[PDB]
């Protein structure tokens, strides 16, 4: 019994760092222990009526503070022994075959592209989370946990109630239109995109004043599709609505064996398009790595063999990545629910 | 250099011109020259040598 090997597919899910991508930009690599980022309350009272005689009440000048990070760490590791490489390939025809080493740098780079792809993976829930809630913690099992929390008003990440809830409230005679303007109205800054987890935009669109808003002449400029654009995309530009624009995002990330999605069942989630967001990557620590002169730097790779008995030749990949946001209450987040 | 010619050369071993970070080929990039839709060749991702680096 002989056979061929005419395809091989492979399986992803649909991973695509759009949040990375929009809101965080300009990179800082850093050498150094901790950051510092500083706000300015600038909030200046009215001035009283005085009366030409008192002549007093000296004002205070306005400062503002300070807060304190660090950096996390993060080090996946493969490996490779040559009592696998003997056997097979799934993806190599019985015909022709290849050779016991050159099955060696096919398992090296599946390898090295698992490593990348799960920094990758970290560095996105990094920038996600941040966005939908002010503070993100940082912990794992052989971890110390540390959390950075940047410093958002109370007043955003607004969540709805028994009152002011879309689902419950009929689809007919409602606009969201009222309650898009007020959820913004806390932001401080001009809007100019929102973001949508897909059963949230599936919710919204239903409103029958929202598909009125499309065709009438002059009533209003935004043009949408309201039929199926993309289907197995995980992002999804789709039309402007008014002045802003809007996407729907559906990423995939897994934590265990399971799939998970992003943004968590329905959120909303306003915000600029120019939202002033920091990249920054803290110091490798490795001392053959401090050998180089490279340090403050993003996935550095190594490999070594540990000469034991079996052998095995090991691979790896370490970031150490921080994400952080210098205006924390420019975003506003909905729970939508 | 205050020489009367700034035209310099350099002659770059063969091994230096690979993939960024030893990534899969692609159709456009293959062994490190990346190519357009036609056959010519756009540019080159010239490496660094360490000597006392892995």
């Amino acid at each position: 019994t002989t056979a061929q090997l005419l395809a091989a597919n492979e399986q992803k899910f649909k991973f695509d760092p759009l949040f990375l991508r929009l809101f965080f930009r300009e990179s800082y690599p850093f050498t150094t222990e901790k950051v510092y980022l500083s706000q300015i309350p600038g909030l200046v009272n009215m001035a009283l009526y005085v009366s030409p005689i008192v002549s007093g009440e000296v004002i205070r000048s306005r400062g503002g503070s300070t807060s304190e990070f660090t950096p996390g760490y993060v080090k996946p590791k493969h490996e490779v022994n040559p009592q696998m490489t003997l056997r097979r390939l799934p993806d190599e025809d019985p015909q022709n075959l290849a050779d016991p080493a050159y099955r060696r740098r096919r398992i090296i780079m599946q390898n090295m592209r698992d490593e990348e792809l799960a920094i990758a993976q970290v560095e996105e829930m990094q920038a996600v989370s941040a966005v939908l809630k002010g503070k993100y913690t940082m912990t794992g099992e052989a971890f110390d946990p540390v959390e950075v929390d940047m410093g958002r008003s109370e007043e955003n990440n607004i969540t709805q109630s028994g009152g002011t809830e879309w689902s419950k409230r009929d689809k007919s005679t409602y606009d969201p239109t009222d309650d898009i303007e007020a959820y913004a109205l806390n932001a401080s800054g001009v809007v100019n995109i929102i973001v949508f987890d897909p059963k949230g935009w599936a919710l919204f669109r239903s409103f029958k004043a929202v598909k009125e808003k499309l065709d009438t002449r002059r009533g209003s400029n935004s043009e949408l599709e309201t039929a199926v654009k993309d289907l197995g995309k995980a992002v999804s530009y789709k039309g402007m609505y008014g002045d802003v624009a809007i996407v729907v995002y559906s990423g995939q990330y897994v934590e265990n064996g399971v799939k998970k999605n992003f943004l968590p069942d329905n959120t909303m989630v306003l915000g600029n398009t120019q939202a002033r967001g920091l990249r920054t990557y803290g110091c490798i620590q490795d001392a053959d790595a401090q050998r180089e002169g490279i340090n403050a730097s993003a996935r550095y790779p190594k490999n070594w063999v540990t000469t034991g008995d079996p052998a095995r030749e090991f691979t790896m990949i370490q970031s150490a990545p921080l994400m952080l946001l210098a205006d924390p209450d420019e975003f506003v987040s909905v729970q939508l629910a | 250099s205050s020489r009367l010619f700034r035209t310099q050369f350099r002659m770059v071993s063969p091994k230096r011109i690979s993939n960024p970070n030893n990534t899969g080929d692609s159709r456009n990039c293959r062994a490190g020259v990346q190519i357009n839709d036609s056959g010519a060749a756009l540019g080159y991702y010239v490496s660094e040598d360490g000597y006392p680096g892995w």
